């Protein structure tokens, strides 16, 4: 019951964390990398654009 | 998945016969219906073809007038009158299922034939009319079309069947590049417009017979002459 | 050429005019405002009834204004506009009687068996039979560009002033005619009014907003009568009064008469527009 | 298009064509929403419902009309799968007066549906089950064992009235209407007064939202 | 006069 | 012992949100503020598919982002080809009560469910040229949220009972169950490689569980209402959520906390479906105001709205290649945006 709940959260409390900034540097860079690839953001062209 | 064939025999020039093809195992309703004809000792030829619900019928222009093609779904069966046969009309008839929809298989499973004894379209070239082969050797088989089989909707027409000896033919390759269910991943096909070529590795035994190029972008529907392997 | 002019009060033809006006505006600003308002299925009847009157109001009055309360002789705009003129007449009268009918069949359904009215009734089906009967109004109409035109009447063969607009055909074909666009145009749809209009009332009365639906529905079928009656009248007595039986007392009675019937044929147009707002919660 | 580009599209018109037919049956029926207190009698409401643990879906003709009632019961979970059940035509509210332990809880389960923002215009329908045991068990418990607040009668009609009242007090809405029934475990007359009051529903609905 | 106008 | 562990448990509970805000050097909008903003994104109608009678309630992509599945109340699943707007499967149902699709990567298996407690799966590729049940998957005691498939043979549902499980289609048994969660869970997303998945619930959390070990790994709070819809961010570290409080997250799986709330003053409406565009720098959300907002993912403007239903959206999805957004609404009607 209770001893559950105070595992789990033991559990959770062990775990490796990073920085903010390094997790925002990093989805940056993701979608700048990316960019270049979404049809949405960067609109194709009718010729290639399959709809 | 079965279909026998009934009807045929020995009839007299002038004559009619009905054929018959007995459904079973498969949502008949579903499928459109082929006939198909072999001359005694030549190839394949297409007869005739009515689509699901029975909307839309096609024939050759070798048989129209004289052939109605009908369906019964309530009882699976399939239908062929023939009026005013002649002595060309002598033949095997098969009856073969097709089922169109994206990513379909059509012509996949083919029955047994009737034999009949009487008393603007896209030419199909084989290469050659007959490849000795050892096994354990690779095979090339290829065929030419008199007009592109690539449409603009990126899918090439040409499918590949395989005759073994005393048996009907089945589906190998279908849109030139797409190996039929059952078949083994020793044939594989390509191509271009025009040009086509079935490679065959490994060659095994029961992988010997006539290999058949049909096209299928417009009516009426043709094959090659047939290419024989032999051991 | 000299007696085409009717010998008129002056008085009167000022009276209708300005009566004729009052209701041209009357009628256009409600039938306008029920059209914005409109833009389940009794919101698109509505819409052709309503559509329906505009046409009425606009195409028609004030062409009769000039052309026969005012001026009666020559015909302002010829043939051609006469033969125009008279067809969208027609047309219209027949979209307003096929639409109020079609409107009253509606609701009966949507009442007295609203079951089966679920299933029969939808979007596309609506659509179609509103079309249907706008082609139908029409084609009912077509007769009135052979059986009238440009007649010249003087005591020669032809005079500057004796263009006028009046039946070319034999009069049999006129009294033909007549019956049939009376019978089409009036006694159907008011029988089948009439017939629903008081099973529905029927129904609701034996069950507020609905007390004003009953009373409203009883008024629709009076004042349809009583607005669409004359009219008819008056063409039938046209096209059976034969020349022995007219006197100068029955001419000038005959056109003080009409102006009053046209008074009233623009009223029920007029009147179609409140009569949906009176009744509705909006 | 090619041939297999025409060949499917006649696929597409045929399947099209069983999608209509499937909906203009499924459009005859109607749907009905059955909620109640535990072993309030809902379940024998009709004496011909068919049964054809999630949700039980029972059905019945009569006269020319399927109706098709969900019992809803098997989901102990409800805001989240309420609103599947958004167009049913009515809802029928199943009311046991005899036990008094069951009251209070389907007030506040019959405020709950009453103003449920997806029921906010659903007529109700409240069958008041077994007064062939209230109308005994109101001379020994005068009813002010279960409802405190009351000054009247220890009858029959006073205390039924009293009730119908307490439960037509939660329809704060009035585009809503609440229809009530007396009912007998071994009355047989329940598919009559819900063919009724559906017609009444039906045909209500079919004026309001008419812009009338 | 028999009205013309109808 | 019980108030000890009630003692241990909150004093846990402090470590965990200690260690949260002590990684909290900077947020994300002061980071992405240098960024050029994506401008107004103006996307128009494509296609419309008609045919459902009844409100659709799940919607899935199939992996050659071209043929998608949809399900609806009127007891039909149906499988549509995007580019020609033809039907290619109508699958009817036993119960028309179905809350979720899915299209299995292979394109061979389709899967439903919802007040049933049942997960039906259907075989496309069949011989004898009709789809048939393959499978029903029994075991939950609460309606099912949402499924979705890893393999041919493994599939992972949602139910409205709190738990979550892993079955083993072939066997029809559960292999993993994931139990934890205190309300139903309304969603399910997978990783981009399967190992791990993302559940959201009517407790305003989220749990990211361990496919092979049955383990929750960490759970996120923040939301004040019930979480409606999860999607993973296309590199597998992140996460978004949408919920009844009209308002979006994104989650960093990696700094165990919440990164970027999606708000606005004039939306007081809810959510109910949420994406990620390939690259993920679009948010897209459906609202049961009737419209679909796309949100610029770094910074958190509103990129346009897509508001061409008229009725509540209740499920979106991207394909795999980007070139189009669907939708599905309770007004019977999908639209595929690009
Ligand atoms: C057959 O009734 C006629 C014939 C001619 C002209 C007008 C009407 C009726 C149309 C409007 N109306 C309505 N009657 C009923 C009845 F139930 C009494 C039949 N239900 C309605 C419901 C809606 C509605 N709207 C104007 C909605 C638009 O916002 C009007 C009515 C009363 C007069």
């Amino acid at each position: 019951q209770a001893r559950k709940l105070v595992e789990q959260l033991k559990m959770e409390a062990n775990i490796d964390r990073i920085k903010v900034s390094k997790a925002a540097a990093d989805l940056m860079a993701y979608c700048e990398a990316h960019a270049k690839e979404d049809p949405l953001l960067t609109p194709v062209p009718a010729s290639e654009n399959p709809f | 998945v079965q279909l026998v064939e009934s009807g045929g025999g020995l009839v007299q020039p002038g004559g009619s016969r009905k054929l018959s093809c007995s459904a079973s195992g498969f949502a008949f309703s579903s499928f459109g219906m082929h006939w198909v004809r072999q001359a005694p000792e030549k190839g394949l030829e297409w007869v005739a073809y009515i689509s699901s619900g029975s909307g839309t019928i096609y024939y050759a222009d070798t048989v129209k007038g004289r052939f109605t093609i009908s369906r019964d779904d309530p009882k699976n069966t399939l239908f062929l009158q023939m009026t005013s046969l002649r002595s060309e009309d002598t033949a095997m008839y098969y009856c073969v299922r097709s089922i169109y929809y994206y990513g379909s298989s059509p012509f996949d499973f083919w029955g047994q034939g009737t034999t009949l004894t009487v008393s603007s379209d896209i030419v199909m070239t084989q290469a050659t009319s007959s490849v000795p082969v050892t096994p354990g050797e690779s095979v090339s088989i290829s065929c030419r079309s008199s007009k592109s089989l690539l449409h603009s909707n990126g899918n090439t027409y040409l499918y590949w069947f395989l005759q073994r000896p005393g048996q009907s033919p089945q589906l190998l390759i279908y849109r030139m590049s797409n190996l039929a269910s059952g078949v083994p991943d020793r044939f594989s096909g390509s191509g271009s417009g025009t040009a086509f070529t079935l490679t065959i590795s490994r060659l095994e035994a029961e992988d010997v017979g006539v290999y058949y190029c049909m096209q299928h972008l417009e009516y009426p529907l043709t094959f090659g002459a047939g290419t024989k392997l032999e051991l | 050429n000299s007696d085409l002019d009717v010998n008129t009060d002056i008085y009167s033809k000022v009276l209708v005019t300005a009566i004729y006006l009052a209701l041209f505006v009357v009628g256009t600003v409600g039938n306008s405002v029920t059209l914005f308002t409109l833009a389940s299925t009794v919101h698109y009847h509505l819409g052709s009834l309503a559509l329906s009157d505009l046409l009425i109001l606009l195409l028609a009055m004030p062409v009769e204004l000039y052309n026969f309360i005012w001026v009666h002789h020559p015909w302002a705009f010829g043939d051609a506009g006469c033969r125009g003129y008279y067809f969208l007449r027609d047309a219209c009268t027949y979209a307003t009687a096929l639409n109020v009918a079609s409107l009253s069949v509606e609701r009966y359904l949507a009442i007295c068996h609203p079951f089966k009215a679920k299933t029969l009734m939808s979007r596309s089906r609506t659509k179609k039979f509103i079309s249907a009967i706008w082609l139908a109004s029409a084609l009912l109409a077509i007769p009135m560009l052979f059986t009238m035109g440009l007649q010249n009447r003087s005591a020669d063969g032809t005079h500057p002033g004796g263009l006028v607009c009046t039946p070319i055909v034999d009069t049999a074909t006129v009294k033909v005619v007549i019956q049939v666009n009376t019978f089409m145009s009036f006694l159907f749809p008011m029988l089948v009014i009439s017939i629903l209009n008081t099973v529905i009332a029927n129904k609701l009365t034996v069950m507020q907003a609905l007390r004003h639906g009953v009373l409203v529905l009883r008024a629709v079928v009076i004042a349809f009568v009583v607005c669409w009656l004359p009219y008819h009248v008056r063409r039938l007595m046209f096209c059976y009064i034969s020349d022995e039986q007219w006197t100068t007392f029955l001419f000038d009675f005959y056109h003080y008469f009409y102006m009053l019937t046209n008074a009233l044929f623009y009223a029920s147009s007029a009147i179609n527009p409140i009569l949906y707002n009176l009744v509705s919660a909006n | 298009l090619s041939a297999e580009d025409k060949a499917a599209v006649e696929r597409s018109k045929m399947i099209e064509k069983n999608l209509k037919e499937d909906g203009i049956s499924a459009a005859k029926d109607v749907k009905l929403l059955l909620l109640g207190a535990d072993n309030s009698g809902k379940s024998t409401i009709v004496k011909q419902m068919k049964i054809i643990t999630g949700i039980v879906e029972t059905h019945f003709t009569f006269k020319n009309l399927h109706f098709r009632l969900f019992d809803v019961g098997g989901q102990r979970s409800r805001k989240k799968w309420i609103h599947c059940f958004e167009d049913v035509t009515a809802i029928i509210f199943c009311v046991d007066l005899s036990d008094y332990n069951r009251m209070h809880e389907s007030l506040m389960l019959f405020d709950s549906i009453c103003n449920n923002k997806f029921f906010i215009d659903t007529s109700i329908i409240l069958f008041l089950n077994k007064k062939d045991l209230f109308g005994e068990k109101i001379k020994k418990s005068p009813l002010t064992i279960c409802f405190p607040e009351y000054t009247g009668p220890n009858t029959y009609e006073d205390a039924a009235a009293y009730i119908q009242a307490q439960f037509e007090s939660k329809n704060r809405s009035p585009n809503k209407e609440i229809y009530c029934h007396m009912t007998c475990a071994t009355d047989t007359n329940n598919a009559q007064v819900i063919f009724d009051a559906v017609t009444d529903i039906i045909i209500a609905n079919n004026l309001r939202g008419c812009g009338l | 006069r028999r009205p013309y106008i109808l | 012992e019980l108030d000890q562990l009630r003692q241990e448990a909150e004093q846990l509970k402090n470590q965990i949100r200690d260690a949260r805000k002590a990684c909290a050097d900077a947020t994300l909008s002061q980071i992405t503020n240098n960024i050029d903003p994506v401008g107004r994104i103006q996307m128009r109608t494509r296609r419309t598919l008609r045919g459902h009678l009844a409100k659709i309630y799940a919607m899935h992509w199939g992996t050659d982002s071209r043929l998608l599945v949809s399900a609806s109340q009127d007891g039909k699943l149906i499988i549509w080809d995007s580019y020609t707007t033809n039907k290619v499967h109508a699958i009817p149902l036993r119960s028309s009560w179905v809350m979720t699709c899915a299209y299995a990567p292979s394109g061979n298996y389709v899967a439903c469910g919802g007040l049933d407690n049942i997960c039906s799966i259907y075989n496309l590729k069949t011989r004898e040229g009709n789809v048939r049940v393959s499978r029903e998957l029994a075991g939950h005691t609460g309606y099912l949220s949402c499924c979705r498939f890893l393999d041919d043979n493994q599939i992972v549902t949602s139910s409205g009972d709190t738990t979550c499980a892993l079955w083993d289609i072939e066997t029809g048994q559960q292999t993993t169950t994931f139990t934890g969660h205190t309300g139903d869970v309304m969603s399910l997303s997978l990783a981009p490689d399967t190992r791990l998945f993302v559940s959201g619930a009517c407790d305003a959390s989220a749990k990211l569980w361990d496919v092979r070990e049955g383990m929750c790994r960490q759970t996120f709070t923040g939301h004040e209402s019930d979480i409606n819809a999860i999607c993973f961010f296309p590199n597998g570290n992140a996460f978004a959520t949408g919920s009844d409080d009209a308002t979006c997250r994104l989650f960093d799986l990696r700094a165990d906390q919440e990164l970027m709330t999606y708000s606005h003053d004039n939306i007081i409406c809810g959510i109910t479906s949420v994406s990620f565009s390939k690259s993920g720098r679009l948010l897209l959300a459906g609202y049961d105001d009737f419209n679909c907002n796309v949100w610029d993912a770094l910074k958190a403007d509103r990129a346009g709205v897509l508001a061409g239903h008229d009725n509540r959206v209740s499920c979106l999805g991207v394909t795999d290649d980007g070139m189009a957004v669907a939708t599905g609404s309770w007004d019977s009607f999908l639209k595929i945006w690009n």
